[PDB]
Parts: C-alpha cells; structure tokens; sequence
RNA sequence: GGAUAGUGGCCUACCAUGGUUUCAACGGGUAACGGGGAAUAAGGGUUCGAUUCCGGAGAGGGAGCCUGAGAAACGGCUACCACAUCCAAGGAAGGCAGCAGGCGCGCAAAUUACCCAAUCCUAAUUCAGGGAGGUAGUGACAAUAAAUAACGAUACAGGGCCCAUUCGGGUCUUGUAAUUGGAAUGAGUACAAUGUAAAUACCUUAACGAGGAACAAUUGGAGGGCAAGUCUGGUGCCAGCAGCCGCGGUAAUUCCAGCUCCAAUAGCGUAUAUUAAAGUUGUUGCAGUUAAAAAGCUCGUAGUUGAACUUUGGGCCCGGUUGGCCG
C-alpha cells in the first residue's frame, strides 16, 4: 500500500453490546480501494484485540479517489462478537458457513405442500400404497 | 375498519421522533403504556436515533432480551415499550441513568442524570376518586396508581414517587410562584412560575405563566406540569432551563458564540 | 409505500421565444463564460428570480422587524460568501441591483479562466469536466461549482490527475513507450 | 431500410475505409462548441450591407 | 352604481349572478354539459384508433380547388365514421381499405386544416407503423 | 359491454379446444444457419409434455402437435431454405410467422432480407422475433445483451408493432413465446 | 315498553299534527370517494386531486351469520342471482379491485425475478414467518448534474499596435488554413477491491481505449405573426404547402430538392385537456344611444342598501422606543 493511515474516528464504547463502534476514515494516496481484510489486520493491531473480533463495513470512497469512509466494529471476545454480529458478515469473515437453504419459492411450495396433509400423514402413504398398489 | 391498527407509517409518526423520512416505510408503533402513543416515546427510537448505541432494531431486541436496561427499575424487555414523560431510564452500561424530559426545541433529550436523582420521578395528579371499599386512591399522569394518598393532595397538584415502590414521599400544591413544566402545547418545554389561573367553568381552563425573562405567555391547564417552588426545582433541568429564545439568538450562540 | 422524494426543477423557459434582443444577447454570453445550453443561463435566471422574490417581499416589511432582519441577513450574508455580492453592498437594497454577470462571475469554469493556467474560458472547462482541477483536498468535475471566495485560495490542480503530477496519461505513455521504446526493438 | 451492418458488435472494425465523404468539413463541432463557432460568428464579424444584415445573405 | 350590486352582506346574489352568466362561455359550457362524452367522436380522448373504410377525395372550397384524398375511418370505441385525412404526399398508397389507423384531431378543435369541409382528424399511425417514420422512409409497413 | 364480449367469445370458438381447432406456426431462419428443427426443439421445452417424443430426426415438417398445457393444437410447418416461393407460399397460409436471427451470422442481405421484405408484402397474419443462438451468451459474456438492442433495432426497420425480440435460451422468455403461439 | 354494549322513532303500542322550504327545501345530474395537496406564479383567481399520508367504503351482485375483545371479515361460512371449473356423471369445487402473470378492453401502463439484510408487524416469540417491505429487471412519466473536443507551431488577410525612431520583429487577437505537432481524456472494456442478503450498477483503480469517412446529434423551421434565403436549380392550381393571413393561370420570398442559416438541444415535435395571456367572467375589474345587451310602464313581498345626534377638551405626573452636539 502507500501510507494508508487509518483513521477511527467518531468512537463510541458500547458495554451493552461489548464492543468499540466508530467511524473508519481511510486515506490512500496514490493507490486503489483498500480492502477490509486488509483493514481488520491494521486496526485489530491497534485496538489489540484479535483480528475476528473486528467487523468492518461500508466504505464509499470519496470522489476522485484518495480517500474512503466507513464504519467499524471492534469487539471483547470473539466469542461476543459471534453471537451479536450478523450471521452475512460472519459468512463474509469466514467465521461461519454459509448454510444452504433452498430457493425461498421452492420452500413455500414445499410449505403449502403440508397443509394438505393432516398429522404426520405417513398413514397416507401407507394407504396409496395398497390402494392404489392393489 | 375492523378492529385496531397495529402498524404506524412514517409520515404519521409523531414529528418529535425526528426519524428520516426516507429508510423504510414504517416506524414503530408504540405498544399500550403509561402514556398516550403521540405523546410517548420508544424505546427503539431511544436507543438508536438517540444514544446511537445500536444501529439496528435487531440489535435493540439483543439489547432489551439481556436485559442490561430497565425503565423505573422494572426490565421491560418490549421494544415498541412507549416511554414517556419524567421516567427514568436506567442502563448498566456505565451507570447511566437517563430522565427523559422535553427542551425548548420540544423534543425528548439526552439528559444524564446522576444516580440519586434517579431513584424518583414526579407524577402529576390527573383524578382523585374512592376507590371500592371506600379507598381514595389518586391516579397519576403515567398510569400509576397510587393507594392512600395525604388528603391534601387534589388535583393538578404533582406527586414525588419512590420508584422503589408506589410510595409517595413529597407533593406540590399546584399555585402561583411554583416552577411549571409545558408539556404538550406550542410552548413545550418552558418553565415559568405561573402569574395566575382562569376558572372558564364548562372547559379549557387557561393558565399564565411567565418566565426568568418575563416572556409571559399561557397554556391550556392540561399542558401544565409542576415542578416545585420559585427556583426550586424537584428535578434536574435540561440545558435551557426552559428559556426558549428568538431565533435571533441562536445565531448569536449557534454560530457566533461558538465559533473562533 | 415509502415518501415520496421531493424534487424540483431549476431552469425557468423565456415567455416570448423568439425575441431579437434576447436571442442576441444571452448569447454573448454563452461565448464569454463559456455555457453549453441557453438552459444553462435559464438557471441564473431562476437563481436570480427566487433572491428578487425573497428580497422584494421583505422590502414590503419594516425595518427593524425580525424577520426582515433574519431572514434579510441571512439571504445577504449567504450571497455575500459566494462572492456574488461584493462587500460594501450589504443593504437589501441592492440584493435586486444583482444581474447574471454576477453568479456566472463565479463559476468555476470561469474561475479558473481568471484564476490563471487555464489559458481560454473553454480550456478551463475541459480542465473540469476531464477531472484535472480540483478545489482542495476534493476533485471537481462539475463546472457550474459557485465557488464560495474562501475556496479561492485554494484552487490548484489535483494531487492526481498530471499537470499536477506523479504520471504522464495515456498519450504520454503511447508515445514515450510505444513509439520511443519502439524505436528500440 | 439496411440497418444491422456494424451495430451487431458494440465496436471492433466498424468501417476501415479512409474514403472522404466530404474534406475536412462533414461535422459541425456540436454542443459547447457550436456555441463558441456562434459567437464567433454572429458578434465577432460578419454582416451584410449597413447593420440591418441579412445572416443568411445572397451568396454574392 | 355599476350594476351589480356592492353591499357588504350580499355575496350571495355576486356569486349566483356569476353562476348564472358562466353558461355564456363555450368552454364552461363543454365542461359541464359532458359534450366531451356524447358527441365528438373521439370519446373525451385525444386519439383514437378506427378501421378504414374507403379511400376517398375532395373538391373543396374556393380558391384552392383540387382533390385531396381523404379517408374514410369507423372508430372502433363507437362505430361512428368518421372522415379522416392522410398527412404528407404520398401516403394514402400507405394505408389501404380495412386497416387499422390512428387518429387524432388538426388542431382547431374540430373544424379545418383550411378549405376542407368537414374533415376534422388527421391519421397518426398506420398499422402501428407512424406515418412520420413510413413518409421519411424509416421503417416499413407489412400488409394486413 | 356484453355485446363485445359476447362478440370476442364468438370469435374465439374456431381456435379454442381439441376439437375444431388448429393454429398454422411457421418457422422462418432469416440466416442459412440454425436448422430450424432446433427452434421447435427449444419451444417445444416448455411444453412439459410428450410433444417432443414428435420433432425427431424423423423428418415430418408439418406437425399436428396438441399442447396440454394451453388446451391448444398447432400445425407447425418448416419449409425447404431452396425453394423461396415455399417459403412465399407457405406464409401465405400461415397465422404466424416465426423468424429466427442469429448473433453469430448477419441476416442474409440478397436471401434472408428479401424473405422479410417479400413476406412482409404480400401479408402476414402475425409475426414474433426470436433469437435462438447458444452464442447469444457462449460469444459474449461481454455483457451478453447487446446484440439484442442490434436484432430487435434491426428487427422493428420492418415491422415496428414488435418491441422485443424473444430469446429460446430462457425459461418465461420461451413460455411467452409458447403462450402467444397459443 | 322492547332492543342495544349504550342515548335515541332504532323498533312496537297509544296519543298529538307536526318537520323542512325560494337565506333554496325536495327532485335530477356528476365522465363526484373526502381532505392534507397539485398545476398556473403581480394581486385577486381559475382548473385539478383514482394515485405514496389521514378518513371512509368494497372485495362478482345483494342478503344472512358463526367465532372472537374487535367482523356483518370474503387469502371465513350459508343461500339465492349471474358467471365458470373437474366429472367415471353419482357429485366435487371458486373468486387477483394482494404479488407476478395472462385474456379482453382500449390512445393508454413493466418481471409468472432475488431476499427477509434494512423498515417494521405477528406468536407460546432475540431464533420462525411476512410478494407488508426491500433489492435487481423493464421504464425518455416526470426531475438534477452534464461528454460529442482543448492547445500549439507555420503561412495569408487583418484589427490593433510593442519603443511609436517608430522604416525592428509583430507586443495581442480574428479567420481561412486538410499545413502540422504532440498533449489531455472519458463513453466503452477489464485483473482487482469496495459495494451487496448475495449479486448488477455507482464512487475507486492496475491493463487497455479518439484523429476523423471517426467514439458521425437530433427534432423542428427558414414570407409575416415568429429570427433565420428570394441563393442555386426543378415544377407550372400540377399536386402541393398553409393552426391564422395566404404563396404558385407559370420570370413560386411559402410547392420539390441542393447548399446555406436559425431555434431548441439529449432532447424535440404533434394531438387532447387545462391555466396564463383574458379587464373575452369583471369582488378587485367589463359592457348595455348607435357595435350583443335597459326589460312596455307602475305597484309590490323575500333580498340588498338606508340622514344626523348621545362625555368633548384642558391640566397633571408616571411613562418604554427613536434620534446626540452630548461622544
């Protein structure tokens, strides 16, 4: 990079969520966009925490470059950062895993598929089974 | 139109919210409490357009499941929990207690108050009856209830209440020379040592009032709210003290004084 | 569904259309200070008819009354930090007297122009509108910018963006390398 | 009329004929220049007979 | 004393005069008697869209003798017929009997494009295929 | 309003049901390529019936084909890229007259636009746009649309009642097409 | 008295004869859901408001009802009417004026997409759910900003004029310059990163991307109104053109083209409606001898309007502002 120095400006300590929340302020001369990981390495080594315990997020950059704004996390423990963070940015850290729900029409047609179907229904089955089995 | 509303849409919230009128279409609908919905406040609104301590409102249910914050020292874990007038918001983070109380600008503050002066709040006296059994019993403001009052004690008066039980320790007889909180009204949030009071037998019965500065002016007597005797006050006053100025003024301090 | 967002538009079309005057000499000053439309002047004319508005209904108001000198300060001190208004006309009077000379005083495509290095008042407004000036710490690309009289201190090239350093562009490169270097082979 | 030629692609080889249509006078600079070539035209020279001038005179 | 009358309890015999003197103009009168709605082919619309029944001619008034083929359209929205004009030279070789045009009116409210007698809408669209676009040559016309 | 509506029934009876009731489709490559057996191949998709057990390598050309889905029966006829006055006569019976493009090949200048031309002269009941080729999005993941603005530019300069011109390639976009056969 | 959650002709019984009205009842019409508002901007008005908020009403048409705190509930039921679906013919089943789609209709309106991440709502509830809502697609409805080129050299004509010894070169600007040179870019593409619920896009940025036919701007006009052509040819009521006046029975200022010019400009043009213009709706503000208009005259009720007159002046301090040599 070149000379990124960022900024954490506008803190706020939350004790009631257990974390540190501000405002990123990035400059980077001479150089792109600068990549949250990037920045959860660089300012988890200035608030000495760890680097999952750092949720960042945002970041506009400013017009013609040069500069960019965001908005930060810094948490106790990575364990309290778990369990109040929100499970798309656990998924965007690596600190969950995706899990595959399926397509939300195909899950209500599956839904409206168990209203015509009374109790456990496998009694139906076992009906069909040998009436329509013969 | 079958039975209650549930939602409320912004545009129709009440406007001392001060929520966006763009960022979804809805805003919080207060739930049934001490005080009335237009005149409340919640506690979603409280936390995150006020103390910005969270961004979310899923984030606020995470506040108020653990627990962490209580209005007058009962829980209330309900997000949509309409706090309102004179109550006494208390967190564990830090030790911070918060009066909610209006301004000039009439609208709720941020106005920290230290933990002393967070055990009480005042209540102002809207019936005295008999209740069954021959108990007199006054009703306050917000709701509560309170059994067994000083027979001193009528109406428009206000009432110092523990918050460690309903118990009621001081009051305020409702006279000339006593410092009067405006809420509701155009002139909301002043404090004015009342000048006198007309009967109007039949309704709306005027009050004058007239401030440190002798802006004299009136309210309606349910605007009316007394806070304790001249100069005395039985709460901590916001910055203000009531003294809502021109708007002349405020570009005298707002960007005159301030500035280098 | 959610509030409707406000919006409103600025330019306000001439009555009479073809009018030999009019057509003549706006259009002057479309080749001094360098506009792209006549729509372009249209808005300083709106500008224009919405401070004569609010100035003329205060003219209808007493003096020493507050919202006259509110209001009044407020519209006067706001053209004052624009450099529209000069300094000594600080009256209310004089906030009709204004014309469109004024406001297109201030635009950056001019300001530049009179700024110095930018040498014609067309080339100052291709140096916007291809991102090389900038007003400070920020780039501007947009000409009709109004520059504040505080910012004019500070108008220079950008930190990026050559004429002000660091690269050379694309042409530069094509040359200095693909024809320069190609003589090398 | 025949319309799809070259606008199939977005553009790689549109017409490479260098074949003049006109000589160096086919495009009127237009936007914000058309407007400096009017006033350069309409307040820098030209006139007719006495001020009262044709724009668009008589080629003569 | 100037007609009307002046005093300052009597707004009510101002504003029934007015009422009363409202059905003098032609507009308030089109307004409120729906004549929009009941004749005038075009059924309060601007447009309308109607199949053609023949291609026809004129001998109009006085100077300009000539023939200036008009058209014949029933509207569809009515079943009224209504005579129609086809714009710029050429273009009646466009259209053709029992095809479906677009109109809408000259611009008078009705009456003329000049000497015409009684032609008062103009076709817009052939075939969906704008007689502007089919006159310049800029798109084609298939047949129906 | 019951009279139109009793008169828009009434023109409905002769097309609507398994009994008395055909469609005439025609499918017309403006290209030399495609072989427009696959056209039927991919509208015939989104039937979701047995209809393409009909279409195999087996060459029939005219098909009595029902559709389950849309109570509906075409007699979908391909003619001969050879004989032109085929092509001329066959669209001179048809109800539609479908017309492949392609990304690939430009429409054929002395052959395909003359089939556009001549067909558009002598009459055409109803016709519908299609792009058809895979390379459509195999050429151009070079934000794969644009030949679409070139086809459907191209294609309203003949006719311009067509907004767009429907892609085979997608799901709804082939039902549409499916639908407004029907 | 009944009935109602409750006053009440709400309903029954008995009794009385009243109640509204030209200060316009009642009846008819409304292409009439009502407001907050919108358009037009001297003032005063006129026209619109189905449509983001509030309030009402309806869920094919009428009626009835269950359950519940709350329904005369229709993503509840019952019947009838009108439609219409499957049927093995015995029966069974339904209401998109939710969302997306169709079909008709029309002058006239998009996707059978992605998601609960926001907004908030519901439940036994931080977790489940939500076409409420959001995101993308389509979208020239309307708005905002604004690319289609900037600069040099050489040479010809200048307008200046450098010091006016100027009779040195051109201080400095115009054109035509195919005479030339680089120099700067985005539209577009693209590794990436940010963006995002995940994506597309934007803001950033490696790599790539003007030279003219290129990365080519239209739409309207060129008699007057209404600014720009009688210039160059064609045509001779011959079609044309023309909102209005009209141009052309032939040396077309208006028709047809070619140049050239204008106006507006990513917008422009037409229809229809409406406002302004309109002091052609008149309260401000019209007109009535002769141009449209004074009723054939008088009485006369409602309406509208209606003479004058009833402690005035003088003292007397208090008493805030403005203005000042006084500063």
């Amino acid at each position: 990079s070149d000379a990124v120095t960022i900024r954490t400006r506008k803190v706020i300590s939350n004790p009631l969520l257990a974390r540190k929340q501000f405002v990123v302020d990035v400059l980077h001369p001479n150089r792109a966009n600068v990549s949250k990981d990037e920045l959860r390495e660089k300012l988890a080594e200035v608030y000495k925490a760890e680097k999952d315990a750092v949720s960042v997020f945002g970041f506009r950059t400013q017009f013609g470059g040069g500069k960019s704004v965001g908005f930060g996390l810094v948490y106790n423990s990575v364990a309290e950062a778990k369990k109040f963070e929100p499970t798309y940015r656990l998924v965007r850290y690596g600190l969950a895993e995706k899990v595959e729900k399926a397509s939300r029409q195909q899950r209500k047609q599956k839904k409206n598929r168990d209203k015509k179907i009374f109790g456990t229904g496998k009694r139906l089955a076992k009906k069909v089974a040998r009436r329509n089995a013969d | 139109a079958r039975g209650p509303k549930k939602h409320l849409k912004r545009l129709a919230a009440p406007h001392h919210w001060l929520l966006d009128k763009l960022s979804g279409c809805y805003a919080p609908r207060p739930s049934a409490g001490p005080h009335k919905l237009r005149e409340s406040l919640p506690l979603i609104v409280f936390l995150r357009n006020r103390l910005k301590y969270a961004l979310n409102g899923r984030e606020v249910k995470a506040i108020l499941m653990q627990r962490h914050v209580k209005v007058d020292g009962k829980v209330r874990t309900d997000t949509t929990y309409p706090a309102g007038f004179m109550d006494v918001i208390t967190l564990d983070a830090t030790n911070e207690n918060f009066r909610l109380v209006y301004d000039v600008k009439g609208r709720f503050a941020v106005h920290r108050i230290t933990d002393e002066e967070a055990s009480y709040k005042l209540g102002k006296v809207k019936k005295v009856q008999l209740g069954k059994k021959g108990v007199p019993y006054v009703v306050t403001h917000d709701g509560r209830t309170i059994r067994y009052p000083d027979p001193n004690i009528k109406v428009n008066d206000t009432v110092k209440i523990d918050l460690a039980s309903g118990k009621i320790t001081d009051f305020i007889k409702f006279d000339a020379g006593k410092l009067v909180y405006v809420t509701g009204g155009r002139n909301l949030g002043r404090i004015g040592t009342i000048v006198h009071k007309e009967r109007h037998d039949g309704g709306f019965d005027l009050v004058h009032i007239k401030d440190s500065l002798d802006n004299t002016f009136v309210t309606r007597l349910n605007n009316v709210f007394v806070i304790g005797e001249q100069g005395k006050p039985y709460i901590s006053l916001p910055k203000g003290k009531g003294i809502k100025l021109s708007i002349a003024e405020e570009r005298d301090r707002r960007r005159a004084q301030q500035g280098l | 569904p959610r509030a409707p967002r406000t919006y409103s538009k600025t330019y306000s079309t001439p009555k009479r259309p073809y009018e030999s005057s009019r057509l003549d000499a706006e259009l002057k000053l479309a080749g001094e200070f360098g506009l792209k439309n006549k729509k372009e002047i249209y808005r300083i004319s709106f500008q224009l008819s919405k401070i004569r508005r609010a100035a003329r209904d205060l003219l209808t108001r007493d003096e020493k009354d507050p919202k006259r000198l509110f209001e009044g300060n407020a519209l006067i001190r706001r053209l004052v930090r624009v450099g529209v208004l000069s300094e000594d006309k600080k009256k209310l009077d004089y906030v009709l007297a204004l014309k469109v000379e004024d406001f297109l005083e201030r635009r950056l495509q001019t300001q530049v122009y009179k700024l110095g290095l930018a040498k014609s008042v067309h080339h100052a407004r291709v140096l916007i509108t291809q991102r090389h000036i900038a007003v400070g710490k920020q780039i501007v690309n947009i000409p009709s910018f109004m520059v504040r009289l505080d910012s004019e201190k500070h108008i220079d090239f950008a930190p990026t963006s050559p004429f002000g350093g660091a690269r050379p562009g694309r042409v530069a490169r094509r040359n200095a390398a693909r024809k320069a270097e190609a003589s090398g082979e | 009329a025949k319309v799809h030629g070259s606008l199939a692609r977005a553009g790689k080889v549109k017409s490479q004929t260098p074949k003049v249509e006109k000589t160096e006078k086919p495009k009127k600079p237009k936007g914000r220049a058309y407007k400096r070539l009017l006033y350069t035209r309409r307040f820098v020279n030209v006139t007719l007979v006495n001020g009262k001038r044709r724009m668009n005179p008589g080629p003569s | 004393g100037k007609g009307k009358p002046r005093g300052l309890n009597s707004a009510r015999k101002l504003r029934v005069h007015r009422r009363n003197n409202r059905w003098a103009e032609n507009n308030y009168k089109k307004r409120l008697l729906g004549t929009a709605f009941k004749s005038s082919p075009f059924g309060g619309s601007s447009h309308a869209k109607g199949i053609v029944l023949e291609k026809l001619g004129i001998e109009s008034k006085q100077p300009n003798s000539a023939i200036r083929k008009c058209v014949r359209v029933q509207l569809i929205k009515n079943g009224k017929k209504v005579t129609a004009f086809v714009p710029n030279d050429g273009c009646l070789n466009f259209v053709d009997e029992n095809d479906e045009v677009l109109l809408a009116g000259f611009g008078r409210k009705g009456k003329a494009k000049g000497d015409i007698p009684g032609v008062r809408f103009k076709v817009v669209k052939v075939s969906g295929v704008s007689l502007l676009a089919l006159w310049k040559e800029k798109k084609e016309k298939p047949r129906s | 309003r019951a009279q139109r509506i009793l008169d828009s029934i009434e023109n409905r009876k002769l097309f609507e049901g398994k009994n008395g009731a055909a469609k005439i489709i025609t499918i017309v490559p403006l290209v030399n390529d495609l072989d427009p057996l696959d056209i039927l191949y991919k509208l015939l998709k989104c039937a979701d019936d047995e209809g393409i057990m009909v279409q195999e390598v087996d060459s029939k050309r005219i098909f009595n084909v029902h559709i389950k889905k849309f109570k509906s029966n075409l007699k979908i006829i391909i003619p001969d890229m050879t004989n032109f006055l085929n092509i001329l006569d066959c669209a001179k019976v048809a109800d539609f007259v479908v017309f492949g493009l392609s990304g690939v090949q430009e429409v054929d200048e002395e052959f395909g636009e003359q089939i556009i031309r001549a067909l558009e002269l002598q009459g055409i009941a109803s016709y519908i746009g299609v792009i058809s080729n895979l390379s459509a999005v195999h050429e151009k993941e070079k934000f794969q649309l644009d030949v679409k603005q070139s086809l459907e530019s191209y294609f309203k300069h003949f006719f311009p009642s067509e907004e767009r011109v429907y892609n085979l390639e997608k799901n709804s976009d082939a039902l549409n097409v499916l639908r407004t056969l029907c």
